[PDB]
């Protein structure tokens, strides 16, 4: 039951007390995902027009 | 501003259409020559989902009334709300469908549908952000059955990524205007599966016997049938029509109510019925909304499972009561909710309670007992199928027996795979 | 109409539990895996504690206490005696113990072989047991056997002068079962068992385990003295009356009513669902000796116990009323006896 | 004085936002119109509230703060709202149709439509900061836009300034208060793409909210204000530090520092008390130990766990109001001696401490009372894995039958990226294990 670095100011204050010592994608690979999912929905949509003239 | 196109064919649509437009406008503040007379701002909130606002404050519906005779429509412009709505939004034509899904679809329906879609896209360019279409039509007949599901395919080729909704009355035997009814409602059905987001079945079977046995009605007419559609219409809209959380609008809606694609037809459902004046308690609107009589496809739901259902409460109630009803239902019939959905129970509150009532419940179940609905129009269809009989008015307008096998297969698929998720 | 799930379907306690309540006409079963439930009789291993509580507008309970495992582990409640200040090292009904984890695995070797070497240099008895079994004197055998495993074991002192019966001159051990409910009230069933087992009991031999271990297995002379080497506390009773001139409620139960309390408020804190989103209730299975000097031992403590056959419709009607019907009410001269605290 | 950009996505990040926003101008007593009397240095300065407030020569306090919804009606409140002079046009941003509780919808659809928009509002209030810090992203895991559009942004502002520190408020889904069936694959969806992201996540879970509504403010059916009110409370006691003059967590690298020693378990706990009812005759007043004894009472968590068994890795009190360090330890050791609470070996067992003297602020008719003094608990569980626990069985139930993938793949989402981010939950479960499990 220890206190440390006791820090104290006008508004406040601020300690520490121990009990018991112890024992990414770049922006070139976001912009493939993002136009891959565009182009997943342009292909089903063209196969629905397809679908759609026949 | 999320705008609806709303469309209504043949018979059976525009005479339901009519009654539906009667009711909102009512429950919105507008009199029958499209003036606002409210006294309340909820009113007007969310009123350009389903009206245009046109020069000295006038409120004209974003509908299209379409039929191929004139005797029909000629009554809407004739009948209450007649002058409300757009006067070239009426598209009709002489020849008829004479009860033919065939001449809807093929024919007669072919030469009247480029006139349709000129109004269908002049009411969408108008829109700031069209949320989709909605369409009132009968199944068993020729212009709304099968030049509905015409509109709807050639709809979908110009406008692929909105939201498609139906209000779909399903023929039955004890409600008939012809033998080929069946022939029809299975052609339709095969459209509806592959080109709706949702379609709320109204069986008439089941309007005709809440008429007879739970209203009282000795002799039902097509008049009290359209009543409950009416009530019915504007409950499961009313979550589009006033300021609200959850299926606000119809994207959102089919997210939560549509697990998978081709299993979106709904089972409406509506309380009270009263054959007047006491009080309904929050659990009496909760036992009556559930309980099968109530309901409007005629599909007993204990004999399948709910995959998700949509509550909603209109009026001033106990809102935590209607939570612990709604949790008591669930609680006391965990059986027919599937498991394996959790929370598929979702209910929301409207405090504008429908005209003349301090409460309602309306109710919107996709419940996998709505297969034994197509099993009686398969089995009807077959009878007649089987003998080839009355084939003979579809193949003169063109079409081929191929093409029935092809519907009769599809619906029958549909059944299966209902059956499939009820187990 | 309540609704509850089963989730062991090999516990002879609940599946008597679930008869009756489906006997009451105002409890409904669910599949297993259904979530809308008011009562869980859970699993024993991997109970999913984490997910109950979370259903709005319901109460749900479930048959055990998280946590309870802390009592029910052979080095588990050794650790917890040990550490326990409410225990403490100097507990009394406690055999010395010690947590020994095999060679090919803190551990207490060292400090299990510096009381051994003490005892084995005062001339006192040196007669140890292991199990997580094998009854030596010799350090080196007992060492030797739990490293022949590969799970934790633990080393606790053998009761040389075990009471025996007579006729017979035969071991036995005492078996308490203890309902705690929801508000953890700890209530005793008042219906007792002990094991007997039907072999003289021989301290120059530790080879034949007959004699040395009760348990219903081993010994099944089986049913010679008492049906299925099983007394109860009525012929138990009357035996003390007229062999010692005394009684089981002064020479023993006093002593067990101590041994649960202790334990269980010693845990209280740790398992409690007073502030929890769910609650719980659990039955145990406390297993006590008995020596020659009629001073009570606690042997180990049960978190699935099951029931003599004779006591297990009146114990599981007890389940019933003062567990599930206590939270869930339903539309005497109490099997159990209330140890206040 | 370093800045620090808060970010609200979604209708859930927009609303609380307004309510710590509302909060924040009453603490530092900055008016609607973005006046500040007591700020003596118009125009400018480099003071505590300068991290979150810039000020133009007119000597208006303009929160550094950017919303943006997918949908432009939550956002048109703000824009014609009690504060609507707060904020710039610039800083609220809003497209015309929605994610639809669509997680694909929000990222890929939508979202690939508007990223670089935001990111350029963003840049602008970064041009505005000398050093910045970091971000304070607000939003809910089940909304298309909040779990969808979050985890787009997420990647880019790591991609745009990846040596700034990312701290998320983020809304677990309750049944009680949502009606969306698949806010669980959301949730999951959005937890695997933004984990690599994140340095420092606190997690609320509307169940806990609605709870402490209904019992300690006698709300029988809590609104969305009640909940914002209470949630926006805690979000100031956890960005005090940053607020004003002090020595603990007074920049976000000290949040990870001193709340994440492992990087992939940053969800702290967060435990607040006391909350009483402004609509109570009056309460007696709460003593030190009395609200840090509260600190661990789950009725108090921002998410329902029982942290008696699980592990504690870092230990943090914040407290507001009459209170001296006196009292604080003479509590902590009146709970050592009674509550169960296990540190990890590798961890010291031991608190931080900080105590700021002004007690907290309550909005004029809100639903809390005035207190002399209120803590915040910041702690570091194993235990709060339960809510990824009951959250991956939903997913589980749900997926077994693909129950509504269809919606996302036909938003161009790949079917794989479900197992993916479900395979990504079974490994933050297992770490979590390794932790708080002998
Ligand atoms: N605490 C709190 N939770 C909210 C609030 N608004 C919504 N939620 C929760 O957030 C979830 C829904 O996500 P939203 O934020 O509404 O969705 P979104 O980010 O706007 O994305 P969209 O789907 O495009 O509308 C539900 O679980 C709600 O309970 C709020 O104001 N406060
Ligand atoms: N310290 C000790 N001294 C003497 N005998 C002991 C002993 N510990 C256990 N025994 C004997 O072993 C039996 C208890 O064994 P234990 O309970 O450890 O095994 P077990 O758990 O498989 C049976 P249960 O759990 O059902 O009681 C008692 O009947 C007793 O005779
Ligand atoms: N509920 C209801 N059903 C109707 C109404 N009119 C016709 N029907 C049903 O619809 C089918 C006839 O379709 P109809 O609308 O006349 O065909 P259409 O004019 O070619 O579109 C039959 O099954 C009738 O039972 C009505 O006003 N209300
Ligand atoms: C999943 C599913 O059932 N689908 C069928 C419904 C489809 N959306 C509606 C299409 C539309 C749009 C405008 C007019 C008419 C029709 C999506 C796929
Ligand atoms: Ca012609
Ligand atoms: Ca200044
Ligand atoms: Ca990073
Ligand atoms: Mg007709
Ligand atoms: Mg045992
Ligand atoms: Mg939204």
């Amino acid at each position: 039951m220890e206190v440390i670095e006791l820090n104290k100011c006008t508004s406040g204050q601020s300690f520490e007390v121990i009990l018991k010592p112890p024992s990414d994608p770049s922006l070139e690979e976001i912009q493939k995902k993002l136009e891959a999912a565009e182009e997943r929905r342009k292909y089903q949509e063209a196969e629905l027009l397809k679908h759609l003239a026949e | 501003m999320r705008e609806i196109v709303h469309i209504q064919a043949g018979q059976c649509g525009n005479q339901i259409g009519a009654k539906f437009w009667e009711v909102i406008s009512d429950e919105h503040g507008i009199d029958p020559t499209g003036s606002y007379h409210g006294d309340s701002d909820l009113q007007l909130e969310r009123i350009n989902v389903y009206y245009n606002e046109a020069t000295g404050n006038k409120y004209v519906p974003r509908a299209i009334l379409v039929d191929l005779e004139p005797g029909t429509m000629d009554s809407v412009r004739s009948g209450p709300f007649g002058q409300i709505f757009r006067p070239d939004n009426f598209v009709f034509g002489q020849s008829g469908a004479g009860n033919n899904w065939a001449k809807g679809h093929y024919t007669e329906g072919a030469e009247l549908v480029d006139s349709v879609l000129d109004v269908v896209r002049k009411e969408s360019e108008s829109c700031d952000c069209l949320q989709g279409f909605q369409l009132t039509h009968s199944l068993g007949g020729g212009t709304g059955s099968g030049m509905g599901t015409l509109l709807i395919s050639k709809i979908r080729e110009e406008y692929p990524d909105r939201i498609m909704n139906t209000f779909s009355v399903m023929p039955s035997p004890k409600v008939s205007d012809t033998v080929v009814e069946p022939y029809n409602a299975t052609l339709s059905v095969h459209q509806l599966v592959e080109n709706t987001d949702e379609t709320y079945c109204i069986d008439n079977e089941a309007l005709y016997d809440i008429c007879f046995r739970t209203l009282k009605l000795t002799t039902p007419t097509y008049g009290d049938l359209n009543h409950l559609v009416s009530a019915t219409m504007s409950g499961v809209t009313t979550c589009l029509r006033f300021p609200g959380q959850l299926n606000a609008d119809l994207r959102k809606l089919a997210v939560n109510m549509v697990p998978f694609p081709r299993l979106h037809f709904f089972m409406p459902g509506f309380a009270p019925l009263t054959s007047q004046y006491r009080a309904l308690t929050v659990p009496e609107l909760t036992q009556q909304m559930f309980d099968s009589k109530n309901m409007m496809a005629a599909c007993d739901p204990r004999h399948g499972r709910y995959l998700t259902v949509a509550a909603i409460f209109r009026g001033r109630m106990s809102m935590k009561e209607v939570d612990e009803q709604m949790l008591n239902v669930q609680n006391k019939n965990s059986s027919y909710f599937v498991e394996w959905i959790p929370n598929n129970v979702k209910t929301a509150v409207c405090d504008i309670p429908p005209r003349g009532l301090k409460m309602s419940a309306t109710f919107i179940g996709n419940s996998t007992a709505i297969q034994e609905l197509f099993k009686r129009i398969s089995e009807q269809f077959t009878a007649m199928f089987r003998r080839k009989a009355f084939l003979h008015w579809y193949t003169g307008e063109g079409m081929d027996e191929m093409e029935f096998t092809e519907a009769e297969s599809n619906m029958n698929d549909l059944v299966s795979e209902y059956q499939q998720y009820q187990d | 109409m309540y609704t509850f799930v089963v989730r062991d379907e090999n516990s002879s306690v609940y599946a008597e539990v679930s008869r009756l309540l489906l006997a009451t006409g105002q409890w409904k079963r669910l599949r297993k895996d259904n979530p809308r439930f008011n009562l869980m009789l859970g699993e024993r291993n991997r109970l999913p504690f984490g997910r109950l509580g979370h259903e709005p507008g319901l109460v749900q309970l479930v048959n055990y206490y998280r946590g309870a495992d802390k009592l029910c582990r052979k080095a588990s409640l050794v650790k917890l005696i040990k550490t326990s200040p409410e225990l403490s090292e100097s507990c009394t009904w406690f055999p010395e113990s010690y947590v020994i984890y095999p060679t090919n695995l803190t551990d207490e070797r060292e400090v299990f072989l510096a009381a051994y070497n003490r005892r084995r240099e005062g001339r006192e008895g040196n007669v140890w047991i292991a199990k997580s079994i094998l009854i030596s004197s010799e350090a080196s055998e007992l060492l030797d056997f739990i490293d022949e495993q590969g799970q934790v074991h633990v080393i606790q002192k053998y009761l040389e002068k075990p009471l025996l019966l007579e006729p017979g001159h035969r071991k036995f051990d005492i078996r308490s079962w203890v309902l705690v409910d929801h508000l953890y009230n700890i209530y005793l069933y008042r219906e007792g068992v002990l094991r007997t087992s039907s072999e003289p009991y021989n301290s120059a031999n530790f080879q034949d385990k007959t004699c040395h271990l009760t348990n219903h297995c081993i010994q099944k002379n089986y049913g010679r003295y008492e049906e299925g080497n099983e007394m109860f506390f009525e012929e138990f009773n009357q035996y003390l009356m007229d062999a010692l001139n005394t009684t089981l409620e002064n020479s023993i139960l006093l002593q067990i009513k101590h041994i649960i309390r202790s334990c269980l408020m010693c845990i209280e804190p740790a398992i409690s669902t007073k502030h929890l989103h769910y609650q719980s209730f659990q039955l145990f299975g406390f297993d006590f000796m008995v020596d020659e000097e009629l001073k009570v031992w606690l042997i180990e403590v049960n978190g699935a116990p099951a029931c003599a056959q004779k006591l297990y419709a009146e114990l599981c009607q007890g389940i019933v009323d003062v567990a599930i019907s206590s939270v869930f009410p339903l539309a005497p001269t109490s099997i159990f006896i209330k140890l206040h605290h | 004085m370093r800045e620090c950009i808060s970010i609200h996505v979604g209708q859930a990040g927009v609303q609380i936002g307004n309510a710590c926003w509302e909060l924040y101008c009453l603490e530092h007593g900055i008016q609607p119109d973005g006046q500040m009397p007591s700020d003596k240095t118009i125009g400018g300065g480099d003071d505590s509230f300068n991290t979150f407030f810039s000020e133009t020569g007119a000597g208006k306090h303009v929160p550094r703060a950017v919303f943006v919804d997918l949908e432009p009606t939550v956002i048109d409140e703000v824009r014609t709202g009690t504060y609507r002079q707060l904020f710039h046009p610039e800083q609220l941003i809003t497209g015309k149709e929605d994610a639809a509780n669509n997680y694909a919808r929000g990222h890929y659809t939508i979202g690939k439509e508007i990223i670089d928009l935001v990111l350029d509002r963003i840049r602008k209030l970064a041009d505005q900061c000398t050093g910045l810090q970091g971000f304070l992203v607000f939003h809910s895991f089940g909304g298309g836009t909040g779990s969808g559009f979050t985890s787009l942004l997420m990647e880019r502002l790591s991609v745009d300034y990846g040596k700034k520190s990312k701290l998320e408020f983020s809304i677990y889904p309750a049944p009680q208060v949502s009606t969306a069936v698949v806010e669980p694959y959301n949730s999951i969806l959005t937890t695997h793409t933004t984990l690599e992201h994140s340095d420092c996540a606190f997690m609320v879970d509307n169940e806990a909210i609605y709870d402490i509504c209904r019992r300690n403010l006698d709300i029988e059916r809590p609104t969305y204000t009640n909940l914002n009110r209470l949630i926006s409370q805690i979000v100031s006691s956890i960005t005090a530090s940053l607020r004003f003059d002090g020595a603990l967590n007074v920049d976000l690298t000290e949040f990870q520092t001193n709340l994440v020693p492992y990087p992939r378990i940053h969800f702290p706990l967060a435990t607040y008390a006391p909350v009483i009812s402004a609509e109570k005759a009056y309460h007696e007043q709460l003593s030190v130990a009395e609200i840090t004894n509260a600190c661990f009472e789950p009725a108090n968590q921002m998410v329902k766990c029982d942290p008696r068994h699980g592990k504690y890795m870092a230990c943090c009190l914040l407290y507001r109001g009459d209170v001296v360090p006196k009292d604080v330890n003479a509590a902590i050791a009146t709970i050592k001696t009674k509550r169960s609470i296990q540190f990890v070996d590798w961890c010291p067992t031991g608190f931080k401490v900080g105590i700021n003297y002004q007690p907290p602020t309550v909005v004029p008719g809100g639903d809390l009372a005035k207190v002399q003094r209120a803590v915040c608990m910041l702690s570091n569980t194993t235990a709060i894995a339960e809510a990824w626990a009951r959250l991956d069985h939903k997913f589980d139930l749900m997926y077994a039958k693909r129950a509504f993938v269809h919606w996302y793949v036909g938003e161009g989402m790949e079917e794989g990226e479900f197992s993916e981010a479900r395979e990504d939950m079974a490994a933050l479960e297992k770490d979590y294990e390794e932790v708080g499990v002998d």
